[PDB]
RNA sequence: GCGCAAGACGGACCAGAGCGAAAGCAUUUGCCAAGAAUGUUUUCAUUAAUCAAGAACGAAAGUCGGAGGUUCGAAGACGAUCAGAUACCGUCGUAGUUCCGACCAUAAACGAUGCCGACCGGCGAUGCGGCGGCGUUAUUCCCAUGACCCGCCGGGCAGCUUCCGGGAAACCAAAGUCUUUGGGUUCCGGGGGGAGUAUGGUUGCAAAGCUGAAACUUAAAGGAAUUUGGCGAAGGGCACCACC
């Protein structure tokens, strides 16, 4: 039984792409098949941001962020509840969930 | 053993490295040039249990040790230099760096520019493991 | 066992007149024991700073490498060694669905100072644009890289280190880059990301005194 | 550890849902009357009606969800 | 369309279509003539030159080879001829 | 019963039969 | 933290994007050679399509000779896990991994769908080249130039929808134009095991690659989808025969 419209990745005219490595795993999943994440994280999220700011010598100093990205294998991503399964009638929904915060 | 800088005029500025992996926490402090050090402390200094090597309490105790050492030496303002693991293993640091920095800010020191000095490669050699991964 | 802070001196360095703020920090070297002089121990030192610690009130996300050259007692004289941006700014300016252009020329100055200037460039998305892709062809990037290398190697080979640094404290090379490269494809973000030094001439003292005034 | 905790008083206004491993810890939103600018969220075990004064001895850290 | 008449549509319909999908078969390019502003002799040139051409008398080059139609030298008067 | 290790073991017995037929003279 | 030295690789930029017959291909620069598409009122004039013989290329792993081999890492060595592990896990670790030659021609080398050519609907996008048309950007006026926008043309990866139509259904704008059955052409299969097995030939130093049985047993082996199952699957709600 064929499952999807595509083959499950972003290979449609190439045949082979470069392999990448997972973060919590080490599987050599291809780049067009894996799951990426462009996460933005501050140095202090909500824990002691006022304690950091009031201890700062420089007036009007803003904390920087950490723009790092991670690569997940499919089993590693489904174990960490990153992606979730759904039904067949809504499986053709490429649109991401909405962003608010 | 004592510095000629006055505690009423301005504050001195050193740099301190924090290396915070998923199972180890280093808190090291050196001079501004980085040639010579001041003191150093790991997570597993007083807590002899291995399981607390990556814990908020060990990082908090390490930051208190740096706090007491820098207060008896007279070092007030610090630049925090954060390192996650180094190399091609991971990129996101653990939760020990957060507790170490908030315990440094809790004691009473002053902070300046903070940044990340993680040795990011262009791309390194083969990762420690196999093709199928570190399954468990 | 015993604290060696009894044998611990306290020295200070001085920024050149090419900057504005003279004092940047302090160092803690040990004493002199005849066979172990502390004069050479102050030689091999690189000081890491920011822009607001040296110049006046403007934006500050750049770093400067400062290496000492000679000491005579209770003071140190330094000089330019390298320049670099912030890693946070570098990893923030990398945008998805935008291309990046880089170039380098090992350009030699008037004196024996040899540098290695790096450059980076990102294209500009227009306000009228509806297409989200906004890429450029390979020959466009090649000609942009050729113009960038020629402009960057023209401004360094004609002058000494102090003049090109004083041109490098504001954005003059970058202002020339988005002045001259917008005729082929509009780009908005060019910083000199890193300047690496390779070789120096014979060591002297008049240059070291004249960079401080 | 040499920390001092001054006596500060709180008064609840809104109550959030009831958390915990077995489901007994209650998340509440307090409002100080020493100053009308600081509100902290903690865990309380017991009946709390909205608009009732609450006792505190230390206030520097918030509360997690379950563990 | 059901009863789409392909005998004689509007000329815009044959204009928008391809040169070979057109039901009466005819190309789109044409012949032209153009002179030099400081000369008397005027010569003819095809719309797609594919070689660089100069006007007679060996005074000033006239056209330039492009992927499409040949672009003319600035400041030259011309008109399309037809028969 | 999958085909890979079945084919591997049966290739091993193929090689054993080949060497036995070689040295059977 | 500062220098020296070796080897490997070129992240983020990198996309349901490009190129190539496929296997495959990402630091800049310099040289050589080839090619799709676009445009053409240029030239030869049937040079055409598919192909038994035969031929080229071909991921990794494998064998023969070398300088040199960072990191990772078959077989193996040492500890914990385990009723029992010579498995998962950790530390070392040889052959290998990279380069120059010499070879076998095997993958889920899969779009599990041969090539050419004609036809049958739409929508909005991206990539190349050409084309027409408001208005902005390279010291304020024109021109074509690079970019922005609105439409058209040809080829390619495509996406959405469609009682066109097809199919056992999954699904397909081809897997359609088929009992209303014939466009041209190459390879290839008749219930399931035995068995890609033995023999024979063939190539190879080497592993094996190609070719390819018989006896006997067997009435099922298989493909699609539905109904409550049953999940150390996910997500909601309830119970003091559950908990606080
Ligand atoms: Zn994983």
């Amino acid at each position: 039984t064929k499952k999807r419209r595509n083959n499950g990745r972003a290979k449609k005219g190439r045949g082979h792409v470069q392999p990448i490595r997972c973060t919590n795993c080490a599987r050599c999943v291809p780049k067009d098949k894996a799951i990426k994440k462009f996460v933005i994280r501050n140095i202090v999220e909500a824990a002691a941001v006022r304690d950091i700011s009031e201890a700062s010598v420089f007036d009007a100093y803003v904390l920087p962020k950490l723009y790092v990205k991670l690569h997940y294998c499919v089993s590693c991503a489904i174990h960490s509840k990153v992606v979730r399964n759904r039904s067949r009638e809504a499986r053709k929904d490429r649109t991401p969930p909405p962003r608010f915060r | 053993s004592l510095g000629p800088q006055v505690a009423e005029g301005e504050n001195v500025f050193g740099v301190c490295h924090i290396f915070a992996s998923f199972n180890d926490t280093f808190v090291h402090v050196t001079d501004l040039s980085g040639k010579e050090t001041i003191c150093r402390v790991t997570g597993g200094m007083k807590v002899k249990a291995d399981r607390d090597e990556s814990s908020p309490y060990a990082a908090m105790l390490a930051a208190q040790d740096v706090a007491q050492r820098c207060k008896e030496l007279g070092i007030t303002a610090l630049h925090i230099k954060l390192r996650a693991t180094g190399g091609n293993r991971t990129k996101t640091p653990g939760p020990g760096a957060q507790s170490a920095l908030r315990a440094l800010a809790r004691s009473g020191m002053k902070i300046g520019r903070i940044e990340d000095v993680t040795p990011i490669p262009s791309d390194s050699t083969r990762r420690k493991g196999g093709r199928r991964g570190r399954r468990l | 066992v015993v604290d060696p802070f009894s044998k611990k001196d306290w020295y200070d360095v001085k920024a050149p007149a090419m900057f504005n703020i003279r004092n940047i920090g302090k160092t803690l070297v040990t004493r002199t024991q005849g066979t172990k002089i502390a004069s050479d121990g102050l030689k091999g030192r690189v000081f890491e700073v920011s822009l607001a610690d040296l110049q006046n009130d403007e934006v500050a996300f750049r770093k400067f490498k400062l290496i000492t050259e000679d000491v005579q007692g209770k003071n140190c004289l330094t000089n330019f060694h390298g320049m670099d941006l912030t890693r946070d700014k570098m990893c923030s300016m990398v945008k998805k669905w935008q291309t990046m252009i880089e170039a380098h020329v090992d350009v030699k100055t008037t004196d024996g100072y040899l540098l290695r200037l790096f450059c980076v460039g990102f294209t500009k998305k227009r306000n009228n644009q509806i297409r989200k892709t906004s890429y450029a062809q390979h020959q466009q990037v090649r000609q942009i890289r050729k113009k960038m290398m020629e402009i960057m190697t023209r401004e360094v080979q004609t002058n000494d280190l102090k003049e090109v640094v004083n041109k490098l404290i504001p954005d003059s090379i970058g202002k020339d880059i988005e002045k001259a490269c917008q005729s082929i494809y509009p780009l908005h973000d060019v910083f000199v990301r890193k300047v690496k030094m390779l070789k120096k001439p014979k060591f002297e003292l008049g240059k070291l005194m004249e960079l401080h005034g | 550890t040499s920390r001092v905790q001054p006596i500060k008083l709180a008064r609840v206004t809104k109550v959030l849902g009831r958390t915990g491993s077995q489901g007994q810890c209650t998340q509440v939103r307090v409002e100080f009357m020493d100053d009308t600018s600081r509100s902290i969220i903690r865990n309380v075990k017991g009946p709390v009606r909205e608009g009732d004064v609450l006792t505190l001895l230390e206030s520097e850290r918030e509360a997690r969800r379950l563990r | 369309p059901l009863a789409k008449d392909l005998l004689h549509p509007s000329p815009e319909e044959e204009k928008r279509k391809h040169k070979k999908k057109r039901l009466v078969q005819s190309p789109n390019s044409y012949f032209m003539d153009v002179k030099c502003p400081g000369c008397y002799k005027i010569t003819t040139v095809f719309s797609h030159a594919q070689t660089v051409v100069l006007c007679v008398g060996c005074s000033t080059v006239l056209c330039q080879p492009t992927g499409g139609k040949a672009r003319l030298t600035e400041g030259c008067s011309f008109r399309r001829k037809q028969h | 019963m999958r085909a890979k290790w079945r084919k591997k073991r049966m290739r091993r017995l193929k090689r054993k039969r080949r060497k036995m037929r070689q040295r059977s003279k």
